[PDB]
């Protein structure tokens, strides 16, 4: 498929 | 009505659906087909589609990190309410500005 953003967080 | 949930669609006619009856700003949730038991956003931004992973343990909901959730619901209007705290590597925000619908 087409791919998952990576997420960041504080 | 939890209308933001689609529950019959592969990540990619969710993708292609977010482009036709969608905006920038427009965004879903769906079952997500690479791990049974989880949840995933599609979300529309500047023209393309960004999905995102949502882990389902059983016991509580998040995005592999962040703020923990009992409901998939609570989650999603979370990050709707609170607009900066869904970042991606790069420094851009997430936005999840308008539900889409069945």
């Amino acid at each position: 498929q087409t791919e998952y953003a990576t997420i960041v967080f504080p | 009505s939890r209308r933001w949930f689609h529950p019959n669609i592969t990540g990619v006619e969710a993708e292609n659906l977010l482009l036709t009856r969608g905006v920038d700003g427009s965004f879903l949730a769906r079952p997500s087909k690479s791990n049974p038991g989880d949840f995933t956003l599609s979300v529309r931004r500047n023209g393309a589609v960004t999905h995102i992973k949502i882990q389902n343990t059983g016991d509580y909901y998040d995005l592999y990190g962040g703020e923990k959730f009992a409901t998939l619901a609570e989650l999603v209007q979370y990050y709707m309410e609170h607009h900066g705290q869904l970042k991606e590597k790069n420094g851009d925000v997430i936005e999840l500005k308008y539900p889409l619908n069945c």
